[PDB]
């Protein structure tokens, strides 16, 4: 079970799945190239780069489902935060 | 055909004309009705033919539809906004006449009288 | 069924899943891979209260209606600290802003 | 032509079952591919309706016209009943980008003339002002269908 860590502007990592990570186009390409698995994001703040690793878990768990799956929820709070993390991160 | 020709939407018999309420009518009303996500059976008249409706030109006698009125007010065939407006009234009463109170179309056509009513209700006094 | 988790320590989260019938050890076992600390050296926690070994994640309250991937549910994590445990201390995320007027 | 109904008058008994949150628009592709909406589906609803075969379905949120997945495609067609069984055809969330998902949450939170008021990096305006439109929707899977 491959894991990376993704480390917020304000210093909190984030150990997830591999996997998981790749959810993102941003985060595949920093990880390309083997012939790496730590990956800062200096504008992206700990509250933001939570609930992406919460939505890259729910990506996996539901993409090809064949059946009903529930909402993903968005505060209003972070709303704007998480739009400029998921338009910087392509997922 | 079982399909009677339209109503006139041009009579040169018909003296007509145009108010300031028959514009918003036609520039207000109709055009928040036509745009209405369930507009398109109401858009022209009822194909009794296409529709198997063999009793649709017997139990409706005065057939009305929002392409009939759309023309109409374009024409200025109405003399005055009260028979723009009993147009739309037909044309609602002529759905509730010909199908059941649950019936889907009887939906749309409510969902389109309640927008209907709350236009008219703004509609200007005669300047 | 799965938990999906966020096992929190100090400014460290890690987000996995387990089953409602694995062991509070075997979540430590994950632990272990991740942060490479053995079992040992780790105390879990629902909310303030010590979670035992024995116990499973189901037994010790986590569920699949509560623990969902978009809603993970927190463990705590405190590691030891030569002759003592460390207090458990899970440091807050950032803030938002306040929200724009223009979102009421 | 591509995204059409076929004239079979063939009936077909389908089932159409809201499996989704959100209120749903079904869309019928006419013969001339152009959409006609049908009356909306409260979340967790159901009912029976009379389609025929080759007849081109498609489902929106009805407040939003965001996108809908039935039988996890974003088409459907019914074949022809067997021994008069009903097709069922399962409405539900897709999983939406995350970005898609935020454009969604600021739109039912933001009036349009407000969008430029949001800070937020250019790009976005035009992304938030770009609204889920079923037009282009099939623009799109018109292009994907010929591929």
């Amino acid at each position: 079970m491959m894991y990376v860590k993704l480390i917020s502007s304000d210093g909190h990592e984030f150990i997830v799945k591999r996997e998981h990570a790749l959810t993102s186009g941003t985060i595949k390409a920093m990880l390309s190239g083997p012939g790496t698995n730590e990956v800062n994001f200096r504008e992206i703040p700990s509250h933001v780069l939570s609930k992406v690793c919460m939505y890259f878990t729910y990506k996996v768990r539901y993409t090809n489902s064949s059946t009903e799956i529930p909402e993903f929820p968005i505060a209003p709070e972070i709303a704007l935060e998480l739009l400029m993390a998921a338009n910087f991160l392509d997922c | 055909s079982m399909n009677p020709p339209p109503p006139e939407t041009s009579n040169p018999n018909k003296p007509k004309r145009q108010t300031n309420q028959l514009q918003y009518l036609l520039r207000v009303v109709l055009k928040t009705l036509w745009k209405h996500q369930f507009a398109w059976p109401f858009q022209q008249p009822v194909d009794a033919v296409k529709l198997n409706l063999p009793d649709y030109y017997k139990i409706i006698k005065t057939p009305m539809d929002m392409g009939t009125i759309k023309k109409r007010l374009e024409n200025n065939y109405y003399w005055n906004a009260q028979e723009c407006i009993q147009d739309f009234n037909t044309m609602f009463t002529n759905c509730y006449i010909y199908n059941k109170p649950g019936d889907d179309i009887v939906l749309m056509a409510e969902a389109l009288e309640k927008l209907f009513l709350q236009k008219i209700n703004e509609l200007p006094t005669e300047e | 069924m799965d938990v999906f988790l966020m096992i929190r320590r100090h400014k460290t989260t890690i987000f996995t899943d387990a089953k409602e019938s694995s062991t509070v050890f075997e979540l430590k076992r994950i632990v272990e891979g991740i942060l490479k600390r053995p079992p040992d050296e780790q105390r879990l926690y629902k909310d303030d209260q010590l979670l035992d070994d024995g116990k499973t994640l189901g037994e010790c309250g986590f569920t699949s209606q509560t623990a969902r991937p978009q809603a993970p549910a927190t463990v705590g994590l405190a590691f030891r600290a030569d002759d003592t445990f460390e207090a458990l201390c899970i440091e807050p995320f950032s803030s938002p802003p306040e929200l724009p007027d223009v979102m009421k | 032509p591509v995204l059409r109904s076929v004239n079979s008058r063939e009936p077909s008994q389908v089932i159409f079952c809201n499996r989704s949150p959100r209120v749903v628009l079904p869309v019928w592709l006419n013969f001339d591919g152009e959409p006609q909406p049908y009356p909306t589906l409260p979340p967790g609803t159901g009912r029976r309706i009379h389609s025929y075969r080759g007849h081109l379905w498609l489902f929106r949120d009805a407040g939003t016209h965001d996108g809908l997945l039935v039988n996890q495609t974003e088409l459907f067609v019914p074949s022809l009943n067997v021994d008069g069984q009903p097709i069922f055809a399962n409405i539900t969330l897709p999983v939406y980008t995350l970005k898609e998902r935020c454009l969604q949450v600021v739109r039912s939170l933001v009036k349009p003339e407000n969008y430029r008021r949001l800070d937020i990096v250019r790009s976005l305006y035009e992304d938030l002002e770009d609204h889920p439109n079923v037009q282009k929707d099939l623009e799109r899977l018109t292009q994907e269908r010929i591929a």
